[PDB]
């Protein structure tokens, strides 16, 4: 009668932490978080905007 | 658009790899300058999107070329030149983007599927920090001097993927021949660590 | 047209439902804008944006109606059909948490020019892999429409191949589930 | 009106959209209070003890259904309850509850009555074969 907690699958709980794969940069089980995203880094005016690398880990 | 380039490139790579792999695996089936300043946040906002904006709209793509824009000629030349600079990271970001939506599909095959899903992954982050920028703006924090050095990066990231997918489309490159067009790109960005 | 009006409207686009200012073309099979002049053109093609994942919601609903009630599909047929309605109730519990997630930008009040706010661009970016998900599905439903049984095991085989590594294992997953 | 699903009459006032939400919950109540009453009905002595269990049974699964309804009224009166997380925390209930009632329903068609009860049970525990919840 729920949408089963995906704990057990890899795939599932990277879905369920994706909310289906709409989370980019965020992971959550939480429901009532407030979505936000990283902050506009403070050398962007100065640096530019770099394309963000996913670390490899 | 690039999208249609990779999605042909997709069936193609589907066939050829079909018939080299020989494991049964399918692939899967008069303003004021502020208000100027403002107007053109709304539209690069857009243009980033590949929406035409109310005063900078887009130009139809010619062939595998970078999206242009049509520019009202009322700007102001300095902030119209400065437009016209940036203007080409959004294009490639858009060619680049539709290429990777395109070629990331089974059919193109897990080297030019993976291929497109990195430039995605690559525009997604770069999605992230324009909307940081869209932000800003909406905070006033983006000035168009801050805008300009802000895109600077993003332009170059941008021109290099551009000229990346306009070589891997012009060499038709596919597996082996990807691998090696690869191979000679790494080389080729010997100068660029990023 | 604010803002929120147009928020609310996709957001009842990803469940099918017409929003205010934004129903449902069908001769575009997508939610339209309403032509009220006030809507910019960056806002229309993010509604077209939208509109395309309700296309989707409305395609998978369909689908899962029509197989629902068909007996004939078999034992086979009714796994798949489950199958389908599992993704479907992962994407419908995506939406919901998009939903909260916009809820809580409208409760919060602030247009925060906070790189956080959520944006109509935010929004679009943070549903773009989703979309991508969802698009991922919809060709494979119809690369497998009309296909039951060992025909729809088969489609499933082949669609285990998928580039997407997301897809990929979304779709191993649910390559395993029907095969069980 | 006779053997069918219960009907509501829904203001007409409301949102399109929140009308038609609010159409497609109303069938997961709908087959709560007829399986209430199909519940309540055969939980009758009369009804043998096969048909009594599979009515106290039905009886505990419909105590957990309004558990869950409580908490979500608690949410609500903690002004934590959006109209899709309700519609995304019904969709499994809801898909659950339809299927028992197809079930009751069926049974009820049938007036399955002890073996050929447990034959009724046993063929709607095949027709489940793909929904392992």
């Amino acid at each position: 009668f729920s949408f089963g907690d995906p704990c057990g699958d890899r795939f599932e709980r990277d879905t369920r932490v994706s909310l289906f794969g709409a989370l980019v940069h965020s992971r959550t089980y939480d429901m009532d978080v407030r979505l936000g995203l990283p902050p506009v880094p403070d050398n962007a005016d100065l640096s530019g905007l770099a394309i963000k690398v996913p670390p490899s880990v | 658009s690039t999208l249609q380039q990779s999605l042909e490139l997709k069936r193609k790579m589907l066939r050829d790899k079909q018939n080299k792999k020989n494991s049964g695996q399918h692939l899967p089936i008069t303003l004021p300058l502020a208000s100027q300043e403002s107007a053109v946040v709304e539209d690069l906002l857009y243009v980033l999107v590949g929406v035409d904006g109310r005063y900078v709209s887009a130009q139809p793509l010619a062939g595998r070329q970078s999206r242009t824009f049509l520019v009202d000629p009322n700007l102001d030349l300095s902030i119209r030149e400065l437009v016209h600079r940036i203007l080409p990271v959004a294009a490639s970001y858009s060619a680049v983007t539709r290429f990777i939506e395109e070629k990331s599909s089974f059919e193109y095959g897990q080297v030019n599927h993976a291929l497109a899903a990195a430039m995605r992954t690559l525009v997604k982050e770069h999605l992230i920090l324009v909307s940081q920028l869209e932000q800003l703006h909406r905070q006033g924090l983006l000035s168009l001097q801050k805008l300009w050095f802000y895109i600077q990066p993003a332009m170059r990231t941008m021109d290099i993927l551009a000229s990346l997918a306009t070589s891997v489309d012009k060499g038709e490159c596919l597996g082996g021949s990807t691998l090696s067009l690869l191979h000679d790109r790494s080389f080729s960005y010997t100068g660029d660590s990023q | 047209i604010t803002e929120a009006a147009l928020v609310r409207d996709i957001l009842y686009v990803f469940q099918g439902i017409d929003g205010k200012n934004i129903k449902m073309n069908n001769t575009e099979n997508c939610y339209k804008v309403e032509g009220k002049a006030n809507l910019s053109r960056s806002l229309r093609d993010t509604a077209v944006r939208l509109s395309e994942l309700g296309w989707l919601h409305n395609k998978i609903r369909r689908y899962t109606d029509q197989r629902s009630l068909d007996r004939s599909f078999g034992l086979v047929g009714q796994s798949f059909c489950a199958a389908l309605h599992q993704e479907l109730r992962e994407y419908y519990r995506l939406l919901s948490v998009l939903h909260s997630q916009l809820q809580l930008e409208d409760d919060q009040g602030v247009n925060l020019g906070l790189e956080s706010s959520l944006t109509l661009r935010r929004l679009l970016v943070w549903t773009y892999d989703p979309k991508i998900r969802l698009k991922t599905l919809a060709a494979l439903v119809d690369h497998c429409q009309g296909r039951k049984g060992g025909e729809l095991a088969s489609a499933v085989h082949a669609y285990t191949k998928t580039g997407d590594p997301y897809m990929r294992s979304l779709v191993q997953h649910i390559l395993s589930l029907v095969s069980h």
